[PDB]
């Protein structure tokens, strides 16, 4: 009873936003609450921000 | 009768349709959004097997449209990105189209 | 009222794109307020040029693989998001690349304008290896401030966009990272002024000291509205 | 009222007979659209009627006296 | 249960006591007859299904008027399992973009 | 008044807006899973009406906005004529039915008494005449000012 | 709608055949031809209600006009389709 | 039991801690002080720890 | 990569079965995004076949988990790899050490 | 490229010395800067007798 | 503000 069958194929692009989880590899699991600007993290003495 | 797949969709328009080829299928490459017709494929609601009376009054006056109910495959609604691969299998019997 | 102003000082180069800017003089309690305040203003608002659209020929979307190059397309794509150029007078131009034979894609052979200036001509974009392999894209870039992307970019499209144009992300501010440092000033008569060195790491293709003046243009800008309105 | 209905349970002495008086209150502004006595500042029917509350003019047995009169006025 | 949403929690600690962060689209979703009703009130929708269209298109006059509805209107934040009486809490929600 | 084309094309796009208006009411009669087999099996002699793209639609419903919002009585019968799909004597029987006695000073000495059916279908039809009317240069004017949208291009 | 109390008991024979309103004698629920509903079987019109809202199974009275009647030609009372729970 | 459980947990914890602990000899240890406006001064300034 | 790992990266990535590892060492002959034409050393060559690899590499297949499934070649062209060598970096290796 | 130029909509006299000089709205990063050039400006700078 | 316009003054537009 099926002549035909067409797949289509989205590929979305996922960019992290705030309410993504992350984790590390020691079991330090967290959720991104927000994503701070460059002008606003902290940076050392050389200028690096975090 | 058979749902066949192709671009004569009734009650709907171009800002659906801005993106199906003449054959009824979304073009690789054409970012869709949620609501837009992937593959435009219809249902018949009235009839298409006939009798030979009906072949000869087929060819007396003509057909109809019998092409209401509408079941094309949309996108989910937040899903979005660009068309990367159509793959149209069909059964050996039925004869294929422009795009296939 | 026994206030003092600045001025820019020496404006050292240590290479192309690092180069290190002083400002003096500054009163006690000064140096750290300004530095701060045009370090903040330098990396959040600073107007550059970056590559907007890329339309490979042959190529519908930015997940297909082309025969010749080895590089994906996405990683053409996120090198020439990469890319660091400077566009003189206009503010929206159309560059062209046509590359043939074996060899990496550099980007000193695209084919500038007039009045288009690439800062960088090291930067590998792709890596042909076919004999028969070539390469025809139209780069398209604009100029803005900020971080505008794709997503945004296709919300604010009200008009179509062809099937082609692959959509690059704009990541327009050419500082990368500055830090600032409060020294000691010297002044003949005054031991309790302080100098302010910044110390800027651009793109390449702003001018430091059209970068400060610029940052405290925005700064005095934005302070009319609290000189003015109470 | 917006931000803490204290004082508006010390007034009436009932958290369930505050519900149920400011309820009714709600009712005869969103049904019959009657005045508000104090001004709305652009708030909505629940907090008017929790602010009525709150300084003290709406209580069970003074809107039922008074439903009773706009009742006896009727007729 | 209708009229029921469910997200991911993160912080907001420039908040009041009372208040939580609802997204623009869930609080769309969640509101949906409310909106209706003040589409049709304010003259800008004829029929439910020109309001239903307009819902669906997103246009910036079905924001504003998301933003009048929600204000000052409480919404319950369950989290199971619910274990005493303190994991529903009633709070004035606030619409953030997320 | 208006020609017949211009009619026959004004009736066509409003008979296309009602049948989209009705499909989005909220009381409808429900049907279970045996009676979709029966129908998707053997279905019935007539079938549905035709909607608009949405994009009409809500066109259409804009302009009836613009236009009919200043009078309420005359936009009621208007959507119960087209949308619900009653003919014009079965409105002018059931404004008959909640009829008000109006002072008139037409025929007699000015008595009262409740209208009868011929002034209520005599009013229906100038309200439906005037409301059509009203609603077709604006309408053609919108029809006119849209922009057509093409299908997509390939850059490469 | 407004009880006071809810009573259970044991059920008699004469009470059970008071709730129904026709004894099942088939056990096959519908057809496959076209999907109507068979004669005293466990799917049946005519004991368990109508399937459409207000409409037989032949097609005969079709509108809230007739607002309940029984069908002469196929038994089936013309009602709501809530009824068939 | 009658006791809040609307309370500072790990964080506003540590910070008020830290806040009112107190060292021996930080910086300008023994002034004189108008106010907790002008120590909230003071510290904002940077004269005082 | 991990700029601190434990050496078991490259073992896993090698014999995951994700990877396109070199059966025969050799002489890369043609390196592209799609596929892997590789000539092969003298020694390991036995005289019936003619001593060309052509290792297909699969771009953008769809996993049971809905992520992507590419395979970008590491080596250059004209470069001597030994047998046992990463050709092409699966979806999460970078130069045959698992990157997560 | 023009930036948003704020203006002063509240100034909530609370005492005879005392004010809330609300100022919206600003650009992404900038109430940070404005608020703490200002106070440190005034905390460290302002002249006056005492 | 008007001392910060002040300190600025020298390098503006
Ligand atoms: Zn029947």
């Amino acid at each position: 009873g099926v002549l035909k069958i067409v797949k289509v194929y989205l590929a979305v692009k996922r960019r992290i936003q705030p309410g993504d989880k992350m984790a590390g590899r020691h079991g330090n699991k967290g959720v991104i609450s927000k994503i701070n600007p460059i002008e606003d993290m902290p940076y050392d003495e050389n200028g690096t921000p975090v | 009768g058979p749902e066949e797949i192709t671009a004569d969709i009734p009650n709907v328009g171009e800002a659906a349709l801005s993106k199906l080829d003449e054959s009824g299928i979304v073009y690789i490459g054409a970012e869709v959004t949620g609501g837009d017709i992937l593959v435009g494929k219809v249902t018949p609601k009235g009839e298409t097997q006939l009798t030979p009376e009906e072949k000869l009054l087929r060819a007396i006056f003509g057909e109809k449209a019998s092409d209401v109910k509408d079941s094309s495959l949309r996108v989910p609604n937040g899903v979005s990105g660009t068309v990367i691969d159509v793959q149209v299998f069909t059964r050996d019997g039925v004869e294929k189209d422009k795009r296939a | 009222t026994e206030f003092l102003k600045p001025r820019l000082v020496d404006i050292e180069q240590v290479s192309s794109t690092h180069a290190k800017v002083t400002l003096e003089p500054l009163e006690r309690g000064f140096g750290h307020t300004l530095g701060n305040a045009l370090r903040r203003i330098l990396l959040s608002s600073m107007p550059g040029c970056a590559v907007t659209e890329v339309e490979i020929d042959g190529v519908l979307h930015e997940y297909s693989t082309k025969e010749g190059v080895q590089e994906d397309i996405l990683e053409i794509l996120l090198n020439l998001k990469g890319l660091a150029v400077r566009v003189q007078g206009k503010d929206e131009v159309i560059l062209t690349l046509n590359k043939s034979g074996i060899g990496p894609v550099t980007a000193a052979d695209i084919t500038h304008d007039g009045d288009v200036e690439i800062v960088k001509p090291q930067h590998v974009i792709c890596h042909l290896t076919d004999e028969n392999a070539s390469i025809s894209m139209r780069i398209k870039v604009q100029r803005g401030r900020g971080y505008v992307p794709a997503s945004t970019r296709i919300h604010s499209e009200e008009d179509e966009r062809p099937i082609g144009r692959l959509l690059v992300d704009a990541c327009y501010s050419p500082v990368e990272r500055i830090a600032y440092n409060v020294e000691a000033a010297r002044v003949e008569q005054r031991t309790d002024l302080d100098k302010l060195v910044i110390e800027m790491e651009t793109n390449g293709t702003i001018d430091p000291e059209e970068a400060i003046r610029r940052a405290a243009t925005i700064l005095a800008e934005q302070l009319e509205a609290f000189v003015d309105l109470r | 009222a917006r931000v803490t209905v204290q004082d508006a349970v010390e007034k009436i002495g009932n958290r369930f007979d505050l519900v149920l008086v400011a309820a009714r209150r709600a009712r005869q502004m969103q049904v019959g659209g009657k005045d508000p006595l104090v001004p709305e500042e652009n708030d909505k029917t629940t907090v008017i009627a929790l602010r009525e509350i709150e300084e003290g003019l709406i209580n069970n047995q003074i809107l039922d006296v008074r439903e009773r009169q706009e009742q006896q006025e009727q007729e | 249960v209708d009229y029921s949403g469910r997200s991911v929690i993160t912080v907001g600690p420039y908040l009041r006591l009372h208040q939580c962060g609802l997204p623009k689209k869930m609080a769309l979703e969640l509101f949906k007859p409310f909106i209706y009703g003040k589409l049709e009130l304010r003259g800008l929708a004829t029929t439910i299904k020109a309001a239903k269209k307009m819902v669906e298109r997103e246009e910036a006059v079905v924001w504003d008027i998301l933003d009048e509805v929600i204000r000052e209107h409480p919404v319950l934040l369950n989290r199971a399992p619910t274990l005493h009486r303190l994991g529903i809490q009633a709070f004035e929600p606030v619409l953030i973009e997320g | 008044n208006l020609t017949k084309e211009q009619h026959e094309w004004l009736n066509g796009w409003l008979e296309l807006w009602g049948a989209w208006v009705y499909s989005g009411r909220l009381e409808k009669r429900m049907s279970s899973v045996i009676a979709k087999f029966m129908e998707s099996v053997e279905p019935g002699r007539v079938m549905t009406r035709p909607m608009c793209n949405d994009d009409d639609g809500m066109l259409i419903s804009q302009v009836v906005d613009s236009v009919m919002y200043i009078d309420k009585k005359a936009f009621g019968i208007l959507l119960s004529y087209y949308a619900h799909g009653s003919s014009k004597h079965a409105i002018a029987s059931y404004y008959h039915r909640v009829a008000r006695p109006r002072k008139m000073l037409c025929r007699g000495g000015g008595r009262i008494q409740k209208p009868s059916l011929a002034t209520c279908r005599r009013e229906v039809d100038e309200i439906l005449n005037a409301s059509l009317f009203m609603i077709y240069p604006v309408l053609d004017s919108a029809f006119k000012n849209r922009k057509r949208v093409e299908k997509i291009k390939h850059v490469a | 709608e407004e009880f006071d109390a809810i009573k259970i008991a044991l059920a008699s024979p004469d009470m059970i055949r008071s709730w129904s309103f026709g004894e099942v004698k088939k056990p096959e629920t519908i057809n496959y031809r076209t999907f109507k509903p068979e004669r005293d079987g466990l799917f049946c019109a005519r004991i368990f209600g109508p399937v459409k809202d207000y409409e037989c199974l032949c097609g005969k009275y079709k509108r809230l006009k007739h607002r309940g009647v029984i069908c002469e030609k196929c038994g089936v009372e013309v009602t709501q389709t809530k009824v068939r729970r | 039991n009658g006791e809040p459980i609307i309370v500072p947990s790990q964080d506003v914890v540590l910070g008020l801690y830290y806040m009112t602990r107190d060292c021996v000899n930080a910086k300008g240890e023994g002034m004189v002080l108008t106010g907790p406006k002008e120590a909230e001064r003071l510290y904002r300034s940077g004269l005082a720890s | 990569k991990p700029l601190v790992g434990t050496g078991m990266e490259r073992a896993v990535a090698v014999d995951s079965g994700v990877t396109a590892v070199a059966k025969r060492g050799g002489v890369v002959q043609y390196v592209d995004a799609s596929r892997i034409v590789i000539k092969v050393n003298e020694d390991e060559m036995y005289p019936g076949e003619a001593g060309i690899d052509i290792y297909n590499l699969t771009k953008y297949t769809r996993s049971n988990q809905n992520t992507c499934i590419n395979q970008m070649p590491c080596v250059s062209l004209g470069e001597p790899v030994e047998r046992g060598d990463v050709l092409a970096d699966g979806p999460s290796t970078d130069l045959g050490e698992l990157a997560l």
